[PDB]
């Protein structure tokens, strides 16, 4: 429900989404987008 | 810049490029392979 909205808002009102209580498995991250940028800095995105 | 030997009037579409790998490629490998990417748990054989 962060990769399936519709109106992801302008940068001028970034939205802020909070994601707690919950199992992160990054692979529904991996397949509602065919990707252009997965540029991660303070973690290696294999090990997620 | 080769827009003189990969270009034609009416087009070319010689060249490939692959968006869809199970991982990532580890350094200096070739994958040249045609399998069909999974999505969801189906085991699909085939485009769409
Ligand atoms: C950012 O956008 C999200 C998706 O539209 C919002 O999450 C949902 O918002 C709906 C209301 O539009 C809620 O009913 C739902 O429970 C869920 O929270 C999110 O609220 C929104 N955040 C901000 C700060 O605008
Ligand atoms: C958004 O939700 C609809 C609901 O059926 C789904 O079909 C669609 O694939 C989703 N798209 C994204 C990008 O999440």
């Amino acid at each position: 429900e962060v990769f399936n909205a519709t109106r992801f808002a302008s940068v001028y009102a970034w939205n802020r989404t909070r994601i707690s209580n919950c199992v992160a498995d990054y692979s529904v991250l991996y397949n509602f987008a065919p990707f252009f940028a997965f540029k991660c800095y303070g973690v290696s995105p294999t090990k997620l | 810049n080769s827009n003189k030997l990969d270009s034609k009037h009416s087009g070319n579409y010689d060249y490939w490029y692959r968006l869809f790998r199970k991982s990532k490629l580890k350094p200096f490998e070739r994958d040249i392979s045609t399998e069909i990417y999974q999505a969801g748990n189906k085991p699909c054989k085939g485009k769409g």
